[PDB]
């Protein structure tokens, strides 16, 4: 409690570069995994179409698979729109 | 037969003169430093967010008029 206190005046008075640093680095270690936008940031890049769709063969037992790009079925950006 | 005249100081005498360190402190604190600072990034930060996030959507769009130019 109090060994700490003094420890870290102590470096602030003699290393604030060092303290900052450290400061730093620990809250760049630590941040990323209590952020809810982390999600958000993987969806993005899982939602960039960098190659060709390729279109499955209609079997007739693909109900979630849509017939034409405007139809309801298939994953929706609508999410991204508003963020 | 007129006054001896010399260079001599002026009746009383002179203006005092100042030999003494005069360094002002003039300065904010160190709080108020940093706070700015602070403030100045969180600014940067959240205009930066969005303007990234809509360089993404552009992205996807002219990605997907590749995508529909393809075959
Ligand atoms: C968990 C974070 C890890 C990742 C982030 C850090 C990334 C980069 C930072 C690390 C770089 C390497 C630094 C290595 C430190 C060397 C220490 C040392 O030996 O230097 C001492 C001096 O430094 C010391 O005083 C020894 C250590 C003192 C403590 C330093 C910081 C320790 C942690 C402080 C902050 C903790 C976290 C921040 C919380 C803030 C509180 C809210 C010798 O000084 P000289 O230059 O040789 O002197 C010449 C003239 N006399």
């Amino acid at each position: 409690a109090g060994r700490i206190a003094s420890f870290l005046k102590n470096a602030w008075a003699k290393e604030p570069v060092l303290v900052a640093s450290f400061a730093i680095g620990g809250l760049a270690i630590i941040l990323p995994s209590l952020s809810p936008y982390t999600n958000y940031a993987i969806r993005i890049n899982r939602a960039t179409p960098y190659n060709y769709p390729v279109p499955l063969r209609d079997d007739g037992n693909m109900p979630d698979v849509p017939s034409h790009p405007q139809d309801p079925q298939g994953p929706s950006l609508e999410w991204l729109k508003n963020l | 037969a007129s006054k001896v005249k010399q260079d001599m100081p002026p009746p009383g005498g002179y203006g005092p003169i100042d030999y003494k360190r005069n360094l002002p402190r003039r300065g904010l604190s160190g709080y108020s430093m940093f706070a700015v600072g602070i403030g100045t990034l969180l600014f940067g930060y959240w205009s930066m967010m969005k303007w990234n996030r809509e360089r993404r959507r552009l992205q996807i769009e002219d990605f997907e008029a590749r995508i529909a130019l393809m075959p």
